[PDB]
């Protein structure tokens, strides 16, 4: 009984992060907030 | 001289670097091109079109 509810519940965490796309928002942002602060560093090469 | 570390004055417009063969469509009224950093990055011959 253990190991098939082991079993579901670990094919369930599979396509549960297969199905959601907002699941690894906590590291995209970070790459995205340097991105966008080294993005903002070029463009004040532009300002007189 | 192109694809050679140079030094160019395009019309007063003083720089360094190679000049390579562009694939940009340049409509005909336009000269210049700009990037991001408002640096030239793109140029059209005053005596070869
Ligand atoms: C001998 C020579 O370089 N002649 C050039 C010609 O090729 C060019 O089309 C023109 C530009 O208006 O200037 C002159």
């Amino acid at each position: 009984l253990i190991a098939n509810q082991f079993n579901s519940a670990i094919g369930k965490i599979q396509d549960s992060l297969s199905s959601t796309p907002s699941a690894l928002g906590k590291l995209q942002d970070v790459v995205n907030q340097n991105a966008q602060a080294l993005n903002t560093l070029v463009k004040q090469l532009s300002s007189n | 001289v192109k694809n050679k570390c140079v030094n160019f004055n395009f019309n007063g417009l003083t720089g360094t670097g190679v000049l390579t063969e562009s694939n940009k469509k340049f409509l005909p009224f336009q000269q210049f091109g700009r990037d991001i950093a408002d640096t030239t990055d793109a140029v059209r011959d005053p005596q070869t079109l």
